[PDB]
């Protein structure tokens, strides 16, 4: 029958995954050297129960001028998918302070989702070493599941773009969460 | 090379002045959608500033800068691009190119990819009661049926490209023929050609799926198009509705009127109480008209063939 | 002078002096209704509140209209644009 509509946007701390991500999703291939600043403009179809949605992905940046109209982009909103590093933590502990907030403030009563990006770098030696020099480790799925307890999100799953793993489960919760 | 002399080149329409657009955007790596080519606090583009300024109906700035788009990637995101102020947000070019009455440019954004379920939320598309000027059904196939515009409706519905299906809801749920309800006025002309592209849209719907009903799709009100126009007080494509006829013998079972016999001047038609005297499991059409149809028309639309003698009949049984 | 005519009454000098813009770019110094975007209909301006302002450091035009103006075409110099704005945005 008729697909609905369901608007998305993804919200993150620079350099989180959240590109990469929806071009996974979309594309189906993961960038390789010319990753957009933002993936604007874009409906994904996907169904999760037979029932055809198109997920209006909206993208938001904080790099530039994209943080002064990055507002613009919350009104009409569906469903958020708030991304953090799996790699660095900082995002993991900045959600609250500053994510959660904005979002709540221009998205009352919208889903609210939190995405554990860069999931692959979880095991990786080179990432691991780099947090290390900075007394840090990476996030782990019970952090994951603590900060979404603080929010009290939607829920929480991790996602690796580079691997496509996890790229398809997240985005059927969200629209699932959407439909709500 | 800027916004300001941009602008300009595609308003005049010179695309002698716009040839060196292409190796600046190329050797500064930069797009006709990046914020330094969009007017602030509207969001529009070069694309809806060409088709605004259209001289003997043509621009001949708009090939040359889907072209130019088309090179330096930004194809659907040049066109898809929608405005983001408060007054008119949501709307695309697509809802531009209809509503300047260019049907050539319809065809040309369509067939390179433009967005056409695209839905305009700003407040001027929204009813005159919740403050706005211009509710089309906030989709591109719904304001060419609200704008009178059969070859463009017929075309947007069999694009060899993508075709605007006519089941499709707004925000609010309101349908193609949800959106010829609320821009249906009670004069001859309105109730001459709301009806005439209700009737369209019906049939077509009907062809292209046998099993579908499109007057069968409440919107978030619950209402189908024959409630809202009780409830909104629309008495021309009311009466049209319940009285509809139809011909076509693949499409003559959304005949609302069935002409039992005829001998001479008198005839007998019987006509369909579905969603008039639906005996309270589902709405009725009475109910909404005695109690939520506040419009002066209360009194019109309860004289209507089968209402009139549909209220009597009842006092006869238990009345 | 703008006092003056929100004292008189004088209908038209006021809806002028109120929303006055000069075109030329020697002296931008003297025009009120700025204008920032402006798409079909809309005309998004910005308004200077001089003479106009919440705060009472200096006689407010509000204050005179509301009270001290005692002519006919006080409701209509209420119903100019920033004016009635202000109010409601109280
Ligand atoms: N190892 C790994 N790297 C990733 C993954 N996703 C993105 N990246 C890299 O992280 C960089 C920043 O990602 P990007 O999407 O540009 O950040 P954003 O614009 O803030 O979303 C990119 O250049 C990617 O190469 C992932 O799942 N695993
Ligand atoms: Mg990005």
């Amino acid at each position: 029958m008729a697909a609905i509509r369901k608007k998305l946007v993804i919200v993150g701390d620079g350099a989180c995954g959240k590109t990469c991500l929806l071009i996974v999703f979309s594309k189906d291939q993961f960038p390789e050297v010319y990753v957009p600043t933002v993936f604007e403009n874009y409906v994904a179809d996907i169904e999760v129960d037979g029932k055809q949605v198109e997920l209006a992905l909206w993208d938001t940046a904080g790099q530039e001028d994209y943080d002064r109209l990055r507002p613009l982009s919350y009104p009409d909103t569906d469903v958020i998918l708030m991304c953090f590093s799996i790699d660095s933590p900082d995002s993991l502990e900045n959600i609250p302070e500053k994510w959660t907030p904005e979002v709540k403030h221009f998205c009352p009563n919208v889903p609210i989702i939190l995405v554990g990006n860069k999931k692959d770098l979880r095991n990786d030696e080179h990432t691991r070493r780099e947090l290390a020099k900075m007394k840090q480790e990476p996030v782990k799925p019970e952090e994951g599941r603590d900060m979404a307890n603080r929010i009290g999100a939607f829920g929480y799953m991790e996602c690796s773009a580079k691997t496509k793993d996890g790229v398809r489960e997240v985005f059927e919760m969200a629209t699932r969460a959407a439909l709500q | 090379f800027n916004r300001p002399i941009l602008f300009d080149i595609v308003s005049r329409g010179s695309t002698a002045d716009l040839d060196g657009l292409l190796p600046f955007l190329l050797t500064h790596k930069k797009r006709l959608t990046d914020e330094e080519f969009r007017e602030p606090s509207t969001g529009k583009t070069c694309l809806p500033k060409a088709l605004l300024n259209l001289s003997n109906g043509r621009n001949d700035t708009i090939p040359v800068l889907l072209d130019i788009a088309e090179r330096t990637g930004n194809m659907r995101e040049f066109i898809n691009s929608p405005f983001r102020d408060i007054y008119y947000r949501g709307q695309t070019a697509l809802h531009i190119a209809i509503e300047r009455r260019c049907k050539h440019y319809v065809e040309l954004l369509v067939a390179q990819g433009a967005d056409v379920h695209a839905q305009a939320r700003g407040r001027f598309f929204q009813p005159k009661d919740e403050g706005g000027y211009f509710y089309f059904g906030e989709l591109p196939l719904s304001l060419a049926a609200c704008t009178n515009q059969p070859h463009i409706v017929n075309y947007l519905t069999e694009n060899p490209h993508k075709k605007a299906d006519m089941r499709r809801q707004d925000s609010r749920g309101n349908t193609v023929l949800h959106a010829l309800v609320a821009i249906a006025d009670n004069t001859r002309e309105n109730t001459k050609f709301v009806t005439k592209m209700y009737d369209l849209l019906l049939l077509k719907c009907a062809r292209l799926f046998p099993d579908s009903n499109l007057e069968a799709v409440l919107n978030n009100d619950g209402l189908s198009p024959l409630m809202m126009a009780a409830k909104t007080g629309k008495i021309g494509i009311f009466q049209h509705i319940i009285r509809r006829e139809v011909t076509d013998e693949d499409t003559r079972h959304l005949s609302r009127k069935f002409k039992d016999w005829a001998y001479g001047p008198v005839y007998s038609s019987l006509y369909d109480l579905s969603s008039l005297d639906t005996c309270g499991e589902e709405a009725s059409v009475l109910e909404i008209l005695v109690y939520n149809s506040k419009i002066e028309n209360r009194h019109e639309m309860l004289a209507v063939e089968p209402i009139n003698e549909l209220l009597r009949d009842k006092w006869r049984k238990f009345g």
